[PDB]
């Protein structure tokens, strides 16, 4: 898993 | 809707490309990922692992590293920097 994936899934 | 961030939030956006001060959350959401990435912050082989030491981005949130998978502290730097 990425970088950007894991981001993806921040929702503040 | 847009929100506006707050100065320390709204250098590091500008930091990574954003322009002027008005933002919507999923841009900031990505001028923020898009400083992590330019800077080249996260562990490549571990990467939810962000090493900001003490850059901007480490001095806002007051910590020299932070892990995408555990992102209530980050949550709370982006409720106090952003002002809806």
């Amino acid at each position: 898993t990425s970088f950007a994936e894991y981001w993806n899934l921040l929702s503040p | 809707n847009q929100v506006r961030p707050k100065l320390p939030l709204l250098k590091i956006l500008h930091a990574a490309g954003a322009q002027g001060e008005m933002f919507t959350v999923k841009e900031v959401m990505h001028y923020l990922g898009q400083y992590i990435m330019v800077k080249q912050l996260y562990d490549a082989a571990a990467q939810h692992m962000v090493y900001c030491g003490g850059d901007l981005l480490g001095e806002l949130l007051g910590r020299q590293s932070f892990s995408v998978k555990d992102p209530s502290p980050l949550y709370d730097m982006l409720r106090k920097n952003l002002v809806t």
